RNA sequence: GCUUGACUGCGAGCGUGACGGCGCGAGCAGGUGCGAAAGCAGGUCAUAGUGAUCCGGUGGUUCUGAAUGGAAGGGCCAUC
RNA sequence: UGAGCCUUGAUGGAAGUGUGGACGCCAGUCUGCAUGGCUUUAAUGUUUGAUGUUCUAACGUUGACCCGUAAUCCGGGUUGCGGACAGUGUCUGGUGGGUAGUUUGACUGGGGCGGUCU
RNA sequence: GUUUAUUAAAAACACAGCACUGUGCAAACACGAAAGUGGACGUAUACGGUGUGACGCCUGCCCGGUGCCGGAAGGUUAAUU
RNA sequence: UUUUGUAUAAUGGGUCAGCGACUUAUAUUCUGUAGCAAGGUUAACCGAAUAGGGGAGCCGAAGGGAAACCGAGUCUUAACUGGGCGUUAAGUUGCAGGGUAUAGACCCGAAACCCGGUGAUCUAGCCAUGGGCAGGUUGAAGGUUGGGUAACACUAACUGGAGGACCGAACCGACUAAUGUUGAAAAAUUAGCGGAUGACUUGUGGCUGGGGGUGAAAGGCCAAUCAAACCGGGAGAUAGCU
RNA sequence: AGGGUGACAGCCCCGUACACAAAAAUGCACAUGCUGUGAGCUCGAUGAGUAGGGCGGGACACGUGGUAUCCUGUCUGAAUA
RNA sequence: UAAGGUGAUAUGAACCGUUAUAACCGGCGAUUUCCGAAUGGGGAAACCCAGUGUGUUUCGACACACUAUCAUUAACUGAAUCCAUAGGUUAAUGAGGCGAACCGGGGGAACUGAAACAUCUAAGUACCCCGAGGAAAAGAAAUCAACCGAGAUUCCCCCAG
């Protein structure tokens, strides 16, 4: 007896594996209770169109905005800026909304704080690259321009 | 009526034969069980008395198939 | 004392059995021992000391060998 | 828990103030513990058999209940108790005059006993 | 009490009593290839089997043989592998 | 008829009539006879049907050797002076007959073995439901009461009415004798005889079925039978016997 | 052919040879209607708890033999032109 | 078809008939008690007892017809358990039993033969059981052959005791 897996199951499960099970353990517990099914054959294919259909295919539908900057790749309007302070160096911060401001008009409108560098945000020249949050792996590049008025 | 719902099988007449080759009169008969399967295409306990082969047959062939002939064939179930 | 004739293949022609069979036999062929030679030896002075057929084993032998080549198995000689 | 494989500690960022186990060539040195400017060895993850607990989900219920059903059968269902035991098929060793089929010689001053049988 | 209906009525059978032995209940046992059933609507002061055969006084020794009971070493040993 | 032998006092037969036992089929061989003859002859089938067709085929003209194989020879053996079996006699197909083979195989006869039915109207045991036991004895427990004891014990009357209790009819049995024994009767009659409130007796109906029942156990009973019932069947079992 | 008729009948009777017959109900043939029914071509597909195997039996003339082939009660179990 | 007729033992009686309704033969129809598969229930066959719808110038009661079981189908209903399933009622089809042999299948002896007997035989016989047709069964190659080729099944004759 074969049958592969639907839910967990332990000692062997894996949401559609393909485990080789005894006889009885099956036809009395893991089917007629769904947590398996006969390895008809007529199935391996069915339970492995998935393998495809899937861990290959919407495993590369994940790549349709590549870095999502495409072309934003030459920077954006500088609007008005992030701030600035301290009679040359740096002291106001960056509100809950705030590093848009600049980059204020270019893609779409949001707001929310997805902070990503857990320090006091350096203070100095004003003009910096690191990344923040545009999904799940890629990043994103644009400057910042100071305000003089 | 020792006979298996799934595969026909009845019992059988043979001989014994000793050393000697003393042919006696002997039946053979199924290994049968009548086991609780599980439908579900009918939410229910179909309880077939089955030769455990037959539960074979099943265990391949699928039991919403086998159910398929019996009743196919007139046959309760 | 020297030896392996307690040889292999055969066998005119006798015996004795209802039969199965048993028995005696010179002589021919090959090969061998003893003897200077003539020659003797196919066990033991003779007559008891034994068990048919089947089946099976062992050795030898292409005789056979189910399409063909082989093989298995069968035959034949020896033997258990 | 017997045996194989994968591995991280044994055969094939210095020196000093400090530790469990030992075939240690008979008197070593280690194998690790702290620090301080393909073949002889221990546990994991395993794979593979043995033994043991317990589980439930096959299977048993000649406990209780529901319904079919005005029913001491049956079936279904619920519950409880057991439980992969028990039991049953196939194979197998033993026992097995309970049952069966038979055998159990001839000669012989009748037969048997004795004796005899080439 | 019973018995050989038709050559045997007895000293044979049976009996209450006794003993051994098995049986925890879905009992053992028994009819039955089974289902079903007797035992028993009973439950060890019950149920079966075997022997003995009111009662009195009593029932010694033997466990080699055969039968049966128990035995988680060893030897030998089936299917299977 | 059987026997060494039978008037035999050994078998069979009262007598007469009718019936009553070596057959049929297919093979196979031999003899007789017929045809053809180194050949003879067709089977199924066809058919113009006892013709004709059909020569599949069978037997025979060649054996020897286990065989390969060789061949009037061949095998034995290395080979045989040789040995064995062969080469020198005509087959074949009908027809009648003599034997044999397979078949019931000349006729009749077992005790039995196997299969499938029929039978508890007799009997055995059990279940249900009903019926029956004249008459006469004995007189258990228990109870009352007196006597009696410190109280119990104990004791006497009475009362009561047990019992596989007694005697004895019906009823159920069947110990002895005689008769009978081509019976009155396929188990009785007559005189005696055991039980007779019980493990009694009996009516109706029901259940148990053959290696099975039932059995207070004799191998007893299961429809006049029982160490394995009756009926039909295997079946013409088999019979080295008469 | 045969049968009968007062004894044995071609010519006495009934028949036989031969030639003839059905309103009806049916049988078989064809020809047609009805309902069906599927025909031809091209491209496909091509029988798994199966074949095979262990064990036990059974069937093949074949009695496990050196034993192919077949069925299968029991345990297993392929390839896919 | 007809000039004779109402079967027979079996006369007689009373009748029918002669040119087409005597009788006689054949085709098709009517009727066809009870018992019997037996079917409304029962039952010791030929008898007992119902229920439901009907029907009577005398619409009590007594006549007539339906009402067995099982299977398939449908309609209506409808549990434990709310849906479902089970179950229940009804209706329409069908079946049921009988009976020669031949046929297919399930199961399957013994005497007997082996001059005893167990392997072996008798024999897959007898017998029992189920099923079917006019025939049944089998059948169009995972067959044979044998390096040429055959071309389903069945049956017969040889091959060959
Ligand atoms: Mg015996
Ligand atoms: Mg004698
Ligand atoms: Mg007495
Ligand atoms: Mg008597
Ligand atoms: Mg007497
Ligand atoms: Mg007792
Ligand atoms: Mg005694
Ligand atoms: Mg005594
Ligand atoms: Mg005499
Ligand atoms: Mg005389
Ligand atoms: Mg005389
Ligand atoms: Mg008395
Ligand atoms: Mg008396
Ligand atoms: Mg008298
Ligand atoms: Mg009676
Ligand atoms: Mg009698
Ligand atoms: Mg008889
Ligand atoms: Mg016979
Ligand atoms: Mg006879
Ligand atoms: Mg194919
Ligand atoms: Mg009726
Ligand atoms: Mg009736
Ligand atoms: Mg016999
Ligand atoms: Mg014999
Ligand atoms: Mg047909
Ligand atoms: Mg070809």
């Amino acid at each position: 007896m074969q049958v592969i897996l639907l839910d967990k199951v332990a000692n062997l499960g894996s949401l559609g594996d393909q485990v080789n099970v005894k006889a009885g353990y099956a036809r009395n517990f893991l089917v007629p209770q769904g947590k398996a099914v006969p390895a008809t054959k007529k199935n391996i294919e069915f339970f492995e169109a998935r393998r495809a259909e899937l861990e290959a295919k919407l495993a590369e539908v994940l790549a349709a905005a590549n870095a999502r900057a495409e072309k934003i790749n030459a920077l954006e309007t500088v609007t008005i800026a992030s701030k600035a302070g301290d009679e040359g160096k740096l002291f106001g911060s960056i509100g809950t909304r705030d590093i848009a401001d600049a980059v204020t008009a270019a893609g779409v409108e949001v707001a929310k704080s997805e902070v990503r560098l857990p320090n006091g945000v350096l203070r100095t020249t004003g003009e910096h690259e690191v990344s923040f949050q545009v999904h799940s792996e890629v990043f994103a590049k644009v400057i910042v321009n100071v305000v003089a008025e | 009526s020792r006979v298996c719902q799934v595969t026909g099988k009845r019992p059988v007449t043979g001989n014994n034969r000793s050393h000697a080759l003393n042919a006696t009169k002997r039946r053979f008969l199924p290994n049968l069980h009548s086991h609780r399967f599980w439908v579900e295409s009918e939410k229910r306990f179909v309880t077939l008395r089955v030769s455990a082969k037959g539960m074979r047959v099943i265990d391949k062939k699928g039991i919403d198939t086998v159910l398929a002939e019996l009743r196919a064939r007139g046959e309760k179930y």
